[PDB]
């Protein structure tokens, strides 16, 4: 999971 | 937005979609070239092609189970074609080059017709 | 193989599948969830769900238009974990991170699951 | 495209  | 991202979402999603071709589940559409038929799912070949969008988004069209493509067509170019829109991956090789980009041209897929271009400039 | 790859390809079809699910074009299914109402395609939601998975793979259920939810299900946690299947975006926020973790369990969404439990023990 |  990321910050997009 | 404030929303976090997972980044191999889209290509788990495609994956099983490709799962879901190859056992044959929720096609409902048989996509004829010359004498050979692919079964495919009618949303990812529009999501993949500028000629099934237009296809399958009208009124009439959108409700047949059985396409057939322009004799022109090559069954072995469609075929490395379709399985790219299910796995991201295309077979280019020296003998299919033309029969792939006259075919990616035919079904509108833009980002295939242009490396198709590039390595025919290269050689 | 000696497969070329188009890095962009899987997020380019999923953005057109939300597309289509923005339009309602194709869709096939609609799930219920209390007095709410989602439309959606069947082949994204088993590629995405255990559940679906495990529901449209069976002989009967494969062929019903209107899936109803257990009513312990909240609308609201079901729409971001729809949302989430056709864009990899979540939205996690600290008023809905119970419903969603729940419903992830419930549609068997392992990866929404983890990052939930992850999310939750920081706290 | 890359040499995946
Ligand atoms: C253009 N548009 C709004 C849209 N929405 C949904 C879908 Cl499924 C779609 N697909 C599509 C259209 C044109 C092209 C492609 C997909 C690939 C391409 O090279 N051209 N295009
Ligand atoms: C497991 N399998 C062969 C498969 N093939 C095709 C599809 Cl659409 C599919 N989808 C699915 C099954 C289980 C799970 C998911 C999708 C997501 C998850 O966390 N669990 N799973
Ligand atoms: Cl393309
Ligand atoms: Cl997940």
């Amino acid at each position: 999971w990321v910050i997009p | 937005d404030s929303c976090i991202q997972f980044t191999r979402h889209a290509s788990d999603v495609l994956l099983n979609l490709n799962r879901l071709r190859s056992r044959d589940i929720l096609t409902d559409v048989v996509i004829v070239v010359s004498r050979e038929q692919f079964r495919a799912h009618k949303t990812v070949l529009m999501a993949c092609s500028g000629l099934f969008y237009s296809i399958f988004t009208d009124q009439l069209k959108c409700n047949l189970s059985v396409i057939n493509l322009d004799p022109e067509i090559n069954p072995e170019g469609f075929c490395i074609l379709l399985d790219f829109m299910y796995t991201s991956r295309l077979n280019l090789r020296e003998g299919n080059i033309m029969a792939v980009m006259a075919t990616a041209m035919y079904l509108q897929m833009e980002h295939v017709v242009d490396t198709c271009r590039k390595f025919i400039k290269a050689s």
